[PDB]
């Protein structure tokens, strides 16, 4: 029934790297682009990045340009977001997403459970 | 005017791509296939031939 | 970027009334808006897309309307399950996806 | 002349599994992609899925994403669609299909008879 | 997805008449439309593809027209065998396959 | 020099079957794919089918799908096209063919004489 | 399929003239075309492949050019033997092989 | 009824030699081939050697190549196997074997009783 | 050399049951496989050759099947006299005779 | 050091036949595929034919299809190319050749000396 | 077939110079090329196979490179022996073996 | 225990012939193929040639084709290789070998010691 | 022929550790790889055939793995008698036998 499980969370000091995974199940992962959505502790929602079906193009929010890199592995049915040079404002729950598949509607329907990333010392 | 790319362009696959085999392939044998014999063919005799007269 | 402001931040209401939640855009977003309902502890679920169309599997008591910069989500008859935080999300072309602050529904 | 016959229907409780077959006859099955089309009792027509000639790619309508698995077996000259987690909306008459084979037109020419699937209790 | 609306829902006519059935799209589908005729108890059969081209073996009394979102299927002279349910189906690129409601032709 | 002589023609009622042969001579038969080209009495040329060098794959024009079957048998250097469920349209002059053998060029060089098939009553 | 339409349907000319025959494609077929000459009572023979390359053994007076949907077969100097029917045939990938109607070359 | 008796066993030190014979009884030993098969105390069977009807050729297992040598004496209705350079892995009950006689069948019909040879010190 | 693996290593069953023993070769051995029964204190006796053909004097309750790499011995109805050790053997051309590990049938 | 000598050339009228021989010496003939390469007086090199190691398959250039027949006889260690229905574009020096033996490399390493074939009047 | 084009047709050089000869393909031929040297009056011999590998017995001065349709034969220090005609040959799969026109090395 | 004795070496001038022998001991020479392996002074192993069990077929490496001749005499238990037209690169220690005997495995088990051949002046 | 390259050329280790030697193939060899160990003054002895199977008499600390072009010979625990030159040899069908350069493992 399409479930997305994220992993790789924990606590890291600012400036260190961290890897995230969105291993999908029962979804035709290759046909769909995916998004990463970040939910701050203030209950706000911020869009992070999107990668196309085959990885041809990537788009990032201006708050994560040059520090975050997202890559997709269609063979293993999973999605990766690798973060570099973290700081205090990136401490939040990271949600995997799945673009609905419409012609021009960039709307997320099947979200993941969520992974918490803490940046502190 | 906006010189950047459109970050909301349709990122999904195309569910109406041509779902068929190509009726015009190259329907011929390969003229450049290995024309030589196999040097690694088993050069030993068969121990399983009939031992009876 | 286009920063979404959804007003007001919190409406208390009881079971059976009618509540309207607005979302105001700083600049024209045509009709490209979507509404999310987040119950606490869960990832938000899609309710409305294209600002007027009902997503599959969503009870019909949710309805959206508006275009341009004034967009309203209306729950015709509130039900006990319909108490959650509501976000409005735009996906206008040539602009990055942003979300609203989040309107809450409080019983009584 | 090419006829498509389906089988495997019946009555299933919601949440159980079900397998549907589209054994074809006199059709060059391997060269043609195949679709599944669902007709609800309300006389509406919905498209279900499509599998390519070799099975490399699949596409599903969003209403059955993650619940329906379609597989094609060229050797036995037949097509399979397996249904998981059914509900009241999946009770309908199911037709097989056969893409016409044109360059860019997704139209169906040799429809099957149809097999009826009932979800109730 | 792209919803397909075809009008009228039901249109009655007698033998020898000329009728036109339309199909209205939510957004431009270029010329990627198809018309199907379903007689009761049988699977629908292909009539028109590319929104104007006649499929093989179909009597030439059917004609299709239109582009963008407004398309018309015209039967030049109604015949006793041409009384059935008509569906319009689109195959626009990057959009999934949908069908119309189904126009019905009723005798007299 | 390579000549293609086709045979097996005649006149048949609609709905009956008919076998055709393209016994070739002085050509390396097994190394080349072959076609069947049909020329209607209205002087229109129409392609029918194609079989690969070893018979692995076949492609048919939609006008003859499910009715025509080609078979190649390298041993006696001959090509077959057996017809089922003919009709009034299928009355035409049937040519054999031999694909030129290019990397991606599907062209016919050594056309046969032509065998006439008549469907009437 | 892809419809092969060539113009003119009939073109009459005398010996020593220069004639150009154009073939129009219903949609882009890159450069995978061919031209065949059918002398009555005989099966057609190959003249051009890849829409620009002269076959082996064909007189050099035959010329072909064009790409996309506009292609032209040009005869530099019409000769007494060169009166026959000319067809344009395409073999684009993922599309089936189709032929045109055929232009007739008629003496004077 | 065709019965085969082995003899010549005992216990020898590693590197020592020993002769094993399975002189036949009521068997047409001259025209028909013989087999030597070893059954280790681990209950595994291992084929050792084969000699043809006239003893023209000898085929041995790789583990017994150069350490075993077999000979055939048709006159005295007996089969021989000689052993050299022995070690611990060659301890087993030695079983003379007899083929079926099929054109391409290397299968055994009249199996041996077995003789015990021990490599010890 | 060719290594066969026969599974299970030991299979206990009662009289009147149906038991199937398999024999998996490291590489395809066509049909050149033979099976044996070996009672304690006795040399193994042949059961099936060509992996399917019954030997003379062997009860018809023993039947062999399979080709290539996957082969099976089946005893349709287990009788008290069929409690022993059963092995599989190959005689593929250009390959030496090696022998299997063994399935044992044990009472109850 | 592997010498290939060719013979049987001369001058013939158009449409007449001629036989060529490529008797080899000290080369393992039966274990190597061989080619025939034509060099026109215009200094152009064109491949003509190739025959597999047992002659199972034969390939010809399109310009020479149906006119040239080539064969190999391992027993007396020579190669033949029989010429039929020649014409003025076959005036050239004919080279025997030997395929290097690479897994996928079809390159000539030990060329023959070459025999001149001329057709004129 | 594939037309093999090598440029320049004829270029002169002096002993000790650096000379590079290219070979152009009509379409991609992977990396399956072969370079040939023909002294006048002598059958040609092999230098490079697989478009980069030096054949045994050939001095390491000869060097080839390239992929797709661009391939170049490079001479580190041209010596008086290397004055001859140079050919580029392809053996792409499913395509027939063709050669180039032949580049000539001429003294001074 | 199978030991391979090889001989016939020494120092020869370039272009002169030389004969190498590989007389065997206690090994079944007739039923096993044989290999010659060249170990260059630069610590590299180059395969030279293989001869079949009865001499039916014979293979060489490219560097030794036509210049090397191997022969097999089953009678007095030896493998023979005649070495012709030498130059400097053939100066190496020459190893005899014996293929293990697998169905498709060309692997040597019982190597010879090696007889060293010098090409010098 | 296939150039069969083994890396590293020389790797030092002490008794008791885990040392792995790999060999690179220019193109796919499937699983027809063999490994040979050559102590000075002695001809190489086989360890692994089929790229994973231990030969008879080979200690269990010897182990081979890999397929295609990537293969690995892994040492369970390096012993004082395991110090020698190691070679990788392939016997791919329709290809000639070639060996690797030879990896030297040295004390401490």
């Amino acid at each position: 029934q399409v479930q997305l499980v994220e992993s790789g969370g924990g606590v890291v000091q600012p400036g260190r790297s961290l890897r995230l995974s969105c291993a999908a199940s029962r979804l035709t992962f290759r046909n769909f682009g995916m998004h990463w959505v970040r939910q701050t502790p203030g209950k706000g929602l911020e869009w992070v990045a999107v990668i196309w079906h085959d990885g041809s193009n990537k788009f990032y929010a201006d708050s994560v340009e040059g520090r975050f890199t997202i890559s997709r592995d269609n063979s293993k049915n999973t999605l990766y977001l690798q973060m570099n040079s973290l700081r205090d404002e990136d401490t939040a729950i990271y949600y995997c997403a799945k673009d609905w598949g419409g012609a021009s509607d960039r709307v997320f329907d099947y979200w993941g459970r969520g992974t918490l990333v803490i940046v502190s010392s | 005017a906006n010189p950047n790319a459109n970050p909301n362009a349709n990122p999904n696959a195309n569910p109406n791509a041509n779902p068929n085999a190509n009726p015009n392939a190259n329907p011929n044998a390969n003229p450049n296939a290995n024309p030589n014999a196999n040097p690694n063919a088993n050069p030993n005799a068969n121990p399983n031939a009939n031992p009876n007269a | 970027d286009i920063q979404m402001t959804q007003s007001p931040s919190t409406l208390s209401a009881s079971v059976g009334d009618r509540v309207t939640i607005t979302c105001r855009a700083s600049q024209s977003v045509s009709t490209s808006l979507a509404w999310y309902q987040q119950k606490p502890g869960k990832a938000p679920n899609l309710l409305i897309y294209q600002a007027s169309t009902l997503y599959r599997g969503v009870p019909s008591r949710f309805s959206g309307s508006g275009s341009g910069t004034e967009f309203t989500l209306t729950i015709g008859s509130l039900q006990p399950d319909d108490f959650a935080t509501y976000y409005c999300q735009h996906y206008n072309s040539y602009s990055r996806i942003t979300f609203g602050q989040g309107t809450r529904l409080e019983i009584k």
